[PDB]
RNA sequence: CCACAAGUCGAGCAGGUACGAAAGUAGGUCUUAGUGAUCCGGUGGUUCUGUAUGGAAGGGCCAUCGCUCAACGGAUAAAAG
RNA sequence: UUCUAACUCUGUCCCGUGAUCCGGGACGAGGACCGUGUCUGGUGGGUAGUUUGACUGGGGCGGUCUCCUCCUAAAGAGUAA
RNA sequence: AUAGCACUCUGCAAACACGAAAGUGGACGUAUAGGGUGUGAUGCCUGCCCGGUGCUGGAAGGUUAAUUGAUGGGGUUAGCG
RNA sequence: GAACCCACUGUCGUUGAAAAGCCAGGGGAUGACUUGUGGAUAGGGGUGAAAGGCUAAUCAAGCCUGGUGAUAGCUGGUUCU
RNA sequence: UAUAAUGGGUCAGCGACUUAUAUUCAGUAGCGAGGUUAACCGUAUAGGGGAGCCGUAGAGAAAUCGAGUCUUAAUAGGGCG
RNA sequence: CUCCGGGGAGGCGGCAAAUAUCCUUUGAUCCGGAGAUGUCUGAAUGGGGGAACCCACCUACUUUAAGGUAGGUAUUGCAACAUGAAUACAUAGUGUUGCAAGGCGAACGAGGGGAAGUGAAACAUCUCAGUACCCUUAGGAAAAGAAAUCAAUUGAGAUUCC
C-alpha cells in the first residue's frame, strides 16, 4: 500500500529548500541555572545533520 | 400524580377536588379502589360532564 | 428472559473502565420486576413483568390504553 | 571539540548602564565538577491562529516552573518471588 | 409507635387435575422492611494478565552505573582492566 | 485415613456447596443435628505471653464516596458612552 | 489357609513370550471385602482414605479441529559459469 | 579443524529471495517549460475522458510578504534562499 | 410400464468376454416432452426405539376363521364452532374441523455475542480487531434511501458503488 508518514517525525521535521529544519534541544525547563548564552544561541532552528538527513528521508516520504 | 378525588377523603377533599399525591399512593390505593381518578383531560371531561351530579347525590 | 413487556428493554453488553483504563466486558441489566395491576374491564388482577419506566408510562397512558397496545402486538395477557 | 543530540572560546557592532579626571574596564566568581533530552501540563506576555460571521474556548511564538527519570541517552503513569 | 394496599412465604384450604411443578382463588403470618436495578466507598491471590536491569576472568553474594582532578598514557590529541 | 479429643460456625427459607437463573444437594434431617479446622487408641498430662496479624464486642470523636449545590470568578450583548 | 484381590524380596528378561511379565518366596482372604451389568460427574473442570494421583499405553491443565503459514535478536540450509 | 566438533548409508525424483502496491536511485524511450491521465465510455490494446498528480519559488510557527523573507528599535549583523 | 414427437438397421446398460433365449422395417435399440408406479429409514409427524426395527387404535368395504384393501390418528400457531372450574355472571381450561410452519443446502446480506497468539524490539493504555469463532434469520440480491443533510461568493439537493 502508500508509504505512511511517521507521524512523530513530521511534527519535529520541515523541509527547505536544500534540505530540512529542526528546533534545538534544552530549551524546555530548567532555564535559570543556563547562561544568557546559551539561552539566546539555543533559540531558533538549524539544520538536519547529513548523517541523519537520510533517517529523516525514510520516516517523512512526502514532505 | 394528580388525582380527582370520586369520593371524601378524611385529609385530601371532597368530591372532585384535584389533589397531588405520591405516585405509590394513588396507584396501589385510590385508583383501583375507586376512591379517585386520574386528573387527564378526558377523565375530567368524564367527571364535570355528566357523572358529576351523580357522584354528588351519592353523598353516602 | 429479562425483558420489559411494556418497553421492550433487555440487558445491553458495555465496559467495566478502570482507572488504569483496563477495560472488561460487563452487562447493564433493567430494573425489572412483577407487579399485579387492577383491570377494571375484565374484573380480574394482570401480573407483568415490567421496568418502572414501563410504570411511569402505564401512569400516563391507563393501564387500559397500554394493555389494548400489548394485546395488539400479540402478547397474551 | 565532536557519530548524532550536545559542549567550549570569542574580537567586533547597536541600545541602555555602573565606576573612573581620562585612555578605559565590565555580557558573574583564576579555570576545569555542582547535572537530566523528549512527552504532558502550570504561570507572565504576545501586531499569530480562531471550523458560517463577531467574539470566546483551545492552539502557536517569547520568557519561565514541575523528575535521586542516580540503572544518570531517561523502554510504562503504574510491578516481587 | 401503629396501619395495609405495593411486595414476601421452600405455611393451610379450593379449582384447573388422575399432579409435593405451575397458575388462579380464599385464608394466615409478615410488610414499606427484606429483596432487586443504576451509581458509589471498602474488602478482595478467590480468579486473571504481567513484571521482577546490566557489567562480571562461569553465575550467585559483594561492589559498580552520571560528572571533575592526577597516574597508568610510550615529551601533540586520544587510549583499556 | 482411622475410632477418640477440642475449637468454631449454623434457629431452619440453617450455615455450607453447585448454578447465570430457575432450582438442587445439606435433609424428606432440626443444636445428642449439620459444615469447616486441627489433633490422632490408651495412661499421665497439656506451663507463660493478647505487643504483632486475624477474629469477636464496643465507641461516636477525627478522616472519607456518590448525591446535593451556597458563594466567588469568567464568556457572550441589549444599553450607556 | 485354597479360589479371588493384591504387589514386600530376589534371579531372569531389557532389539522381551510381554510398550511392566515369568518363576520362587510374600500380604489380605465376613469385610473400610472382591466382582458383573447399566448409569452420574468433563478440562482451570471432574474425581482423589491426598501420590499433583487418575481423567482411553497421553496430564503442573486431556484429545480433535480451527485462529495458523503464531512469534523465534536462536540453530540449520540456500542449487550453473 | 585431518581433527576424536556438526551433517550426510547410497541412488533417482522434489526442496528455499517470490507476488501485489507505494516510494527513491540508475539505465533506456517519448515529449519537453512542460509531462501525464484515473475511474469510466468504447465491436474495446485504438479513440474519447483534464477531475487529479509531478515540475516551474522561497522565507516564516503563523498572519503575511515574495527574489526575497525571518529575527530586531535597527536599512546594522546574522539564518534560510 | 403408457402416450406423443424424432430417427431408420440394428439391439438385449458397464467392468466384460463368451454363450443361450431372443427382439426388430407391422419401426426395435436410441433421443426429447408429458404421464403411471414409486418398499423401508431419515424433519419422520399414531406410540416407542440402539436409523433402516418393535407395538398399536378408529372408520368403511370384504373373507371365514386367527386375515385383506382404502382412509384417518404428531406438535405448535391462527381462525371458526362446541364445551366448560374455583365463582353468581364470566374467565382460565378442554375438544373438533380448516389453514400454516418445522428440515436440508455453496458463497454473498442483516442482526445478537465476541478472543488470543502477535506488534509495541519488555508490558498493563493501545494493537491484533469488531478479525477468528458461536447464535438467529432473509432474498435473488440484501441493507440504505427522498434532509430536523451539507455548504459558507449564500450555494448544492434521496440512497448505493468507483
Ligand atoms: C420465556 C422466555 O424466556 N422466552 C425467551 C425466548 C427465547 C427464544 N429465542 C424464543 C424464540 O423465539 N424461539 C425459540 C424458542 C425456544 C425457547 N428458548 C424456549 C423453548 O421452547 N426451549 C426448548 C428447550 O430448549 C427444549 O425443550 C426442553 N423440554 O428442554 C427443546 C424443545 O423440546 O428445544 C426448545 N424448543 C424449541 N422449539 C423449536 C422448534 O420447534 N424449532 C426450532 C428451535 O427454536 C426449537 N427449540
Amino acid at each position: 500500500a502508500k508509504l505512511k508518514t511517521r507521524r512523530g517525525a513530521a511534527k519535529r521535521f520541515k523541509a527547505t529548500a536544500n534540505g530540512f529544519k529542526r528546533k534545538q534541544a534544552f530549551k524546555r525547563h530548567i532555564l535559570t541555572k543556563k547562561s544568557a548564552k546559551r539561552i539566546r544561541q539555543l533559540r531558533g532552528c538549524v539544520m538536519v545533520h547529513v548523517s541523519d538527513v537520510a533517517s529523516v528521508r525514510r520516516m517523512c516520504p512526502y514532505i | 400524580m394528580d388525582v380527582i378525588l370520586l369520593q371524601r377523603i378524611k385529609n385530601l377533599g371532597k368530591l372532585g377536588d384535584k389533589v397531588s399525591v405520591k405516585a405509590g399512593y394513588g396507584r396501589n390505593f385510590l385508583i383501583p379502589q375507586g376512591k379517585a381518578v386520574a386528573a387527564t383531560e378526558a377523565n375530567t371531561a368524564a367527571f364535570e360532564a355528566r357523572r358529576a351530579e351523580l357522584e354528588k347525590q351519592e353523598a353516602e | 428472559s429479562k425483558v420489559c413487556q411494556v418497553t421492550g428493554k433487555r440487558p445491553v453488553v458495555g465496559n467495566n473502565v478502570s482507572h488504569a483504563n483496563n477495560k472488561t466486558k460487563r452487562r447493564f441489566e433493567p430494573n425489572l420486576h412483577h407487579h399485579r395491576f387492577w383491570l377494571e374491564s375484565e374484573k380480574r388482577f394482570v401480573r407483568l413483568r415490567l421496568t418502572t419506566k414501563g410504570m411511569r408510562i402505564i401512569d400516563k397512558l391507563g393501564i387500559e390504553k397500554v394493555v389494548a397496545d400489548l394485546r395488539a402486538q400479540g402478547q397474551k395477557i
